[PDB]
């Protein structure tokens, strides 16, 4: 069998300024019949992926020339010569040489200046905790680049593996992220302790803050 | 328009079954093979089935074979993927899509390259394998707030802020796996401090494959 095989995994760049991709498979790609077997698909983002290249090196109806796409054999390439902020998604090189196999993916996204979260605690509320529950979310608003290092603790003391985190894609007009991160409790051991506080460490930041709640 | 609808989906068991059909219109269905794909949520594209104009040479995924038949009607213009019997990594979209053909010999006994070209594709179809089912509560310069939606089985949930006269600042998080195997998410909202007590805001939710939405105002200390 085939391993097809992309880098990076991610690709933030900037519009007007280019860039490329590379595809590579555990096998050659040409024949049946002379020339590849490869296409380039782009999925922008909420969408149904569509064709991008063709047979490794044609530029399927209605794509710009922006994108050339190149190689043979087992590396490959798209190369995009001035990327625009629409070209955000994933590109998935494919083969078609025995059957279909698909690239693992290269996630293109924008890139950006840097810019802090705001930190925003929530307290349970007696609803949840009628039902049983504690989850303490800690928001993080428009901030890039998109790794953050969220931290939970409870009377000074951290947790570690309690949290769960979720992420929206890029901003489309500001490109910024935001994250949920969730920290769930029994009722039980939620009623007592009183400090609830998470601690956030994105680089847009000399030194990592907390908001804080009591109860 | 030239246009494919994939169809079926749904939640089933595991070891359950469905038939996805997929209809086409506004091209010559006959002068294309067809092509299943699916993208589990968070993970990339996985081909699955292959099919020609001719209803022969049929590929399939390792991952799928012996469990799914690509069937065909050139004449009635669609698609159907027999899935059977379904287990939970099948869990996923799914997309029908054209391709070009370029075919034999050295492949196999005569071999088709099915679709290396794919250029058009339905909007897919979700098909959910888990067990149980049912619904989930909702509870809930700058401040913010929103709703946490829990304990919710299956996907998705639609979180609107006032039906829609929120579309500003709305931080709505893809939903993650809680342990047990429900979802949940949180629907969130930038505002400025101001709006507390004249403005008063509330999350309409709706989870359909449950027969509940919801919503509910916001209103920090009293
Ligand atoms: C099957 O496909 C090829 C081109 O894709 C065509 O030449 C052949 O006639 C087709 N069979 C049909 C249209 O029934
Ligand atoms: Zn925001």
């Amino acid at each position: 069998d085939i391993v097809m095989t992309q880098s990076p995994l991610s690709l933030p760049v900037t519009p007007g300024e280019p860039a490329s991709i590379s595809c590579r498979s555990s096998q050659s790609l040409l024949h049946s019949n002379g020339y590849n077997y490869l296409d380039w698909y782009l999925q922008k983002p909420g969408q149904s992926p569509q064709l991008l290249i063709y047979l490794g090196s044609n530029r399927a109806s209605g794509v710009p020339d922006r994108f050339i796409g190149s190689g043979s054999g087992t590396d490959f390439t798209l190369k995009i010569s001035r990327v625009e902020a629409e070209d955000v998604g994933v590109f998935y090189c494919m083969q078609a040489l025995q059957a279909v196999g698909f690239g693992p993916g290269t996630k293109v996204e924008i890139k950006r200046t840097v810019a802090a979260p705001s930190v925003f605690i929530f307290p349970p509320s007696d609803e949840q905790l009628k039902s049983g529950t504690a989850s303490v979310v800690c928001l993080l608003n428009n901030f890039y680049p998109r790794e953050a290092k969220v931290q939970w603790k409870v009377d000074n003391a951290l947790q570690s593996g309690n949290s769960q985190e979720s992420v929206t894609e890029q901003d489309s007009k500001d490109s910024t992220y935001s994250l949920s991160s969730t920290l769930t409790l029994s009722k039980a051991d939620y009623e007592k302790h009183k400090v609830y506080a998470c601690e956030v460490t994105h680089q847009g930041l000399s030194s990592p803050v907390t908001k804080s709640f009591n109860r | 328009e030239v246009q494919l609808v994939e169809s079926g989906g749904g939640l089933v068991k595991p070891g359950g079954s469905l038939r996805l059909s997929c209809a086409a219109s506004g091209f010559t269905f006959s002068s294309y093979s067809m092509n299943w794909v699916r993208q589990a949520p968070g993970r990339g594209l996985e081909w699955v089935s292959s099919i020609s104009n001719t209803s022969t040479y049929i590929y399939y995924a390792d991952s799928v074979e012996g469990r799914f038949t690509l069937s065909r009607d050139n004449a009635k213009n669609s698609l159907y993927l027999q899935m059977n019997s379904l287990r939970a990594e099948d869990t996923a979209v799914y997309y029908c899509a054209r391709a070009n053909q370029h075919f034999d010999w050295l492949l196999s006994l005569l071999g088709g390259y099915h679709y290396y070209g794919m250029d058009v594709w339905g909007q897919g179809t979700t098909v959910t394998v888990s067990s149980a089912s049912t619904k989930g509560p909702s509870v809930f310069g700058t401040a913010a707030l929103g709703c946490l939606v829990k304990d919710y089985f299956p996907e998705p949930v639609t979180v609107s802020w006032n039906s829609g006269a929120l579309t500003s600042g709305v931080h709505t998080f893809p939903a993650v796996l809680q342990s047990s195997g429900l979802y949940s998410l949180s629907s969130v909202v930038t505002v400025p401090s101001s709006s507390l007590g004249t403005q008063t805001y509330i999350c309409n939710v709706n989870h359909k494959p449950s027969n509940t939405k919801v919503d509910k105002r916001v209103e920090p200390k009293s």
